[PDB]
RNA sequence: GCUUACGACCAUAUCACGUUGAAUGCACGCCAUCCCGUCCGAUCUGGCAAGUUAAGCAACGUUGAGUCCAGUUAGUACUUGGAUCGGAGACGGCCUGGGAAUCCUGGAUGUUGUAAGCU
RNA sequence: GUGAAAUCGCUGGAGUGGAACCGGAGACAGUUGAUUACGCCGACGGCGUUGGCUGCUCGUUCUAGCCCGACAGUGUUGCGUCUUGCUGGCGGUAGUGGGUUCGUGGCGGCUAGCGUACGUCGGUGUGAAAGUCGACG
RNA sequence: AUGAAAGUAAAGGUCAGUCUCGAAUUGGCCGACGUGGGAUCUGUGUGUGCAGCGCACCACGGCCCUGUGCGUGU
RNA sequence: AGAGGAACCUAUUCUCAAACUUUCAAUGGAUAUGAAGUUGCAGUUUCUUUAGUGAACUGUCAACGUGAAUGCGAGGUCCAAGUGGGCCAUUUUUGGUAAGCAGAACUGGCGCUGUGGGAUGAACCAAACGUGGAGUUAAGGUGCCUAACUUCUCGCUCAUGAGACCCCAUAAAAGGUGUUGGUUGAUAUUGACAGCAAUCAACUAGCCCUGAAAAUGGAUGGCGCUUAAGCGAGAGACCUAUACUCCGCCGUUGCGACAAGGUCGUAACGAGUAGGAAGGUCGUGGCGGUUGCGUUGAAGGCUGAGCGU
């Protein structure tokens, strides 16, 4: 309701209000396990992402 | 194959910088190394003696002892699946003081000096933890005195 | 390489901004009408087109705001005038086309769709410098003219009916005239 | 398809003595029960150690019970071992030691029971000390072998003090090209 | 018959198989290869400092 | 506002031409018995104080050359990773992120430490 | 003494279009089992689990059109700063009112595999034997 | 154990003295060295903490035997 | 290559360098990010200083209390096999006119490896494998071969064998008044060109055409396809892996329960040449012992009902 608001009001004097960005995000990993650069690879198994539609919770930042 | 003289491929790596040959000033032998600390390597080509190899060039490593005029270093090399830790004896002129550790010496400092006194003061502890930036927090831009500008694309031209 | 993907391309309106700094602690605001497929390839190309006419680049750069546009009176028709530039296999060129629609949007997914079948350009290709509604009388190309007729009439010369939902076979005499 | 790594899945262990001597496998049963049951790492030390090979229990010394016993506190303590108790001939007084053990030797044996002293095994530990009440947990030295002696960097490598694998001991048994600077060099 | 053939192909995936090891954190106590004076005074200072 | 001795950074300090320079000082300067060194008291060395800011040196001046800083060049050149991307190929653009350097334009022209002294 | 395999002849059955053999899945031939409750099988319901397809209904976001007012234009009917149409932005929204977006939303319909909070039932089998049923094949 | 060999051959820690203040000497106590880490054990608070004795083992040192270079004397 | 004062001087100018450079990225390399730390107090030194002046060390000294993200148990020793002909690919790169040639760098593969697709193929695209089932997909496809639409929208193309999908299985310089779009400059209702109401000219780039010749008969994989079953931009649905989710069973690994060289539970997992280990109430022949069968038929031989992966 607050952010409604928020920006309402600003577009209603013609200001931008500029939403907070995201802080969290959903990863899942999209391709096998093959034919992988050793940094994709590593950057991977340490975010847990070891399979086909693995699927984490990242903080943003 | 190629040679395997010392100064092999060094032609560059051990030269002066443009309009800086020459006497070598002297807060390089004014300044102080202890044993333990961290120093930065990097060749300087008017000394010939206690040159450190090429592989330790741009290198650091830490002091395990103080001669007259020289220092001992413990430097990392990587011999192919294991890291050995290397001792070369290296001249002054070679070396240079590394500010990562006094950094991170000072952030120590502050940590200690904010905690004292949060304690002293009755205050709650403070936060002494370095945090990634976060994503912007939300705020709101004013068009006022900076209207929108209207972009497009741009048509190509033929500049001969 | 980007694509005009989607039935009917929607459009985007893009404000976006440098990020202020100390020496710039006010930055001009910009602001992008974008023909795209959803929200996220708007402001991807928003950045494109911003970071090419600026020094600007996602990074350094913000979004104030990104909203989509809507036909206001979709129950009319109008003639669209398209000014675009794009590559070829040897080189670059300007064009100026003509379409007749009820929607903007769906002109520029009429001219992306031309534009592929015409010149075997794809969408990575084409930039789309300016889109306008051009009077009846300002329309240059005998194709959309042909059609500013009062009296416009034409039958359905030949006609192929194709069955729908029944055997492939019949004993029915298949007619392609409907007078 | 995952991507791991099945190069460490497997532990090699010790989930009974390899060896068939039956009080020796009731001993490990019993003290498998008693690690199991009151969940004292005390205990699963006792377990571990009666089922490890003979290299790993190398012989303890008279002497060096008496000295865990001789110090402040450990008097009245029972001592624990898995090792051979043996006799030491330069040790001239022995205390009052109450040990567990697995073997003593007649010499040991009589020189504890002469000072007075008492010798029960693991069996007898279990019921004294179900959870190693009062206990001094000790063993002989691992790395005094003959044949560790050989371990380690390469006789011929700098700074290395490895002992050869020499069919005999003299000036004519590897002493000349490679051990003293008269000849080649010296590491 | 040409048999000479140098490379590098299979050395860092062969080196990283078993991880590479980082040197251990005990080597900076040791006081081997220090200056000799250095050395000599600091067995006289230990020989000497009181116990108690 | 200055002078000297010893410096630190080593042109924002260099270079060219010119103006001015209170007081201390620096300097030029006079002499060559002695110490000392030379073909030569030119340099070096020693003993001095008649004379001079002429030069050195300092400050300042110049739409000055150089040096230094910034803007522009330019989100350009180049480049990490992606494509059953376009193209006969050479190559090219797109997606994802990094991101320069000349020409040219503008500005600055030493900062500062210890000791002693002038004002 | 025993008397294997390769190779070979006869009788019966079956296949036989420029190889033959072979794995998987059925069918046929054939072989084999079969004590009210219980076995061996099937069907229909229920429940659990994983689903597949398919409708209504509320709301949320961003937005109109219809309708009203003036202005500008014109692919314009009828008889000219005419009229009727039509379009464009701009200003209104009372009423009416669709698109778009999705919800820690609400209510449905059809149906699959696997298992058995479990029910309702059928085929068969309690000497032979025949038949029938079941499994292999 | 060490040296080619003649051969020689593995006890110090601490406290106090005398002193010709040294490359001296004496006497007690303890006796297989010191420090750090150490499963376990012990005590004591509240799964956890602190403290003590510390096995094996590791790290850093100290002494002792032998050969050898330097170098003294009593 | 000129210019201003034949050479010379001055300020310029066109084009360049693997063994030239003022300047200088992206990728890249290295180190640090606390308890093995920070503050003091209070001792040792024969080193160092004019000097407690420093440097270092020591103490059962005192206090403080874990100082970026994410993931995760870590370390040590011993014994030993096979290997020491490699090859391929994106990118960079040397020799060579080039080569399915020779030689290098990073990474990923094949070798050692099956599976869906590319008609076929060691390496290409997707994806890695216990044994079964249901559902959903990746790359690839849906006229018939062939499971899946002669499905929906807009164009372009007629070729006297058009074209038809990464590697990939060749095509260029140069041309066309074939057709379709665009750019620029003109003339035209004060009536443009042709003949006694739009037109002219030059360009440009899509498809098509010419350039385009080889030997057994032959290849978008084949048949065939022409508002396509071709070329380009798109939309719905649909088909299909040993992949993903869920369900059963076998085993391995980790952990755990139980008075057991055993049973059971639970979660994850299962590719494999050379090679290494483990288990084998798998099999064979002796010996010391033990358990039994046998002229009412042993060994051996031929072959139905079963058991075990």
């Amino acid at each position: 309701k607050e952010g409604l608001r928020l920006k309402r009001e600003a577009e209603a004097k013609g200001d931008f209000y500029v939403p907070a960005e995201h802080k969290v995000a959903f990863v899942v990993r999209i391709r096998g396990i093959n034919q992988l650069h050793p940094k994709p690879r590593k950057a991977l198994q340490i975010l847990r992402l070891r399979q086909i539609n693995n699927g984490v919770f990242v903080k943003l930042n | 194959t190629n040679s395997k003289g010392l100064r092999r491929g060094t032609r560059y790596m051990f030269a002066r910088d443009f309009r800086k040959h020459g006497v070598e000033h002297l807060s390089t032998y004014y300044t102080q190394y202890k044993r333990g600390d961290l120093v930065d390597i990097k060749t300087n080509g008017a000394f010939q003696k206690g040159m450190p190899f090429k592989a330790y060039h741009g290198r650091t490593g830490r002091i395990f002892n103080v001669t007259r005029g020289a220092v001992g270093i413990i430097v990392n090399k990587r011999v192919r699946g294991n890291i050995l830790p290397k001792r070369i004896n290296i001249r002054i002129e070679h070396i240079k003081p590394s500010k990562c550790r006094t950094d991170f010496l000072n952030r120590v400092k502050s940590n200690d000096e904010k905690r004292k006194a949060a304690k002293s003061a009755g205050q709650p502890v403070p936060a002494l933890k370095r945090l990634p930036v976060a994503p912007r927090g939300a705020h709101t831009v004013t068009t006022q005195n900076n209207e929108p500008e209207l972009l497009a694309p741009l048509r190509f031209e033929i500049v001969a | 390489p980007t694509k005009a993907l989607g039935e009917t391309l929607n459009e985007y309106v893009v404000v976006g901004r440098k990020i202020p700094t100390e020496k710039e602690p006010v930055t001009p605001i910009w602001k992008m009408q974008i023909f795209a497929t959803n929200h996220v390839i708007a402001k991807s190309r928003f950045w494109y087109f911003v970071s090419m006419l600026r020094r600007v680049k996602k990074a350094n750069g913000e979004i104030l705001s990104i909203k989509q546009v809507f036909e206001k009176n979709p129950g009319t028709v109008k003639n669209y005038g398209v000014w675009l530039k794009y590559d070829s296999r040897t080189g670059h060129h300007n064009m100026y086309r003509e379409y007749r629609d009820t929607t903007v949007a769906g002109a520029v997914t009429q001219c992306y769709r031309d534009m592929g079948a015409r010149h075997r350009a794809q969408a990575d290709r084409i930039h789309i410098l300016k889109v306008q509604t051009v009077k009846a009388e300002d329309t240059k190309r005998a194709g959309i003219k042909m059609f500013h007729d009062a009296k416009i009439r034409f039958p359905l010369p030949h006609r192929v009916t194709k069955r729908k939902n029944l055997s492939v076979f019949t004993t029915a005499r298949q007619n392609t005239h409907f007078a | 398809g995952i991507d791991i790594n099945h190069k460490h899945d497997r532990v090699a262990r010790r989930t009974a003595p390899k060896s068939e001597n039956p009080y020796l496998r009731l001993l490990s049963k019993l003290y498998a029960f008693l690690a199991r049951r009151t969940g004292e790492k005390f205990n699963a030390i006792v377990l571990k150690r009666l089922r490890m090979s003979r290299r790993n229990r190398q012989p303890l010394s008279l002497a060096k019970l008496a000295r865990a016993v001789q110090k402040a506190g450990n008097e009245n303590k029972t001592v624990v071992t898995l090792s051979t108790v043996t006799d030491d001939a330069r040790l001239y007084t022995v205390p009052k030691i109450s040990v567990a053990a697995l073997h003593v030797t007649e010499g040991a044996r009589a020189r504890i029971l002469a000072a007075g002293g008492e010798i029960i095994t693991l069996d007898q530990l279990a019921l004294k000390s179900p959870k190693g009440e009062n206990t001094v947990f000790l063993q002989g030295p691992r790395s005094a072998r003959e044949a560790e002696k050989h371990f380690g960097p390469a006789p011929g490598v700098p700074h290395s003090h490895t002992k050869p694998y020499v069919r005999s001991k003299g000036r004519k048994f590897e002493r000349a090209r490679g051990r003293r600077a008269s000849r080649a060099y010296k590491n | 018959a040409k048999s000479k053939n140098h490379t590098n192909h299979n050395q860092n995936k062969k080196a990283h198989r078993n991880g590479i090891t980082k040197p251990k954190k005990h080597i900076f106590l040791s006081m081997k290869g220090v200056d000799a004076k250095f050395i000599k005074n600091l067995r006289f200072s230990r020989k000497n400092n009181k116990r108690q």
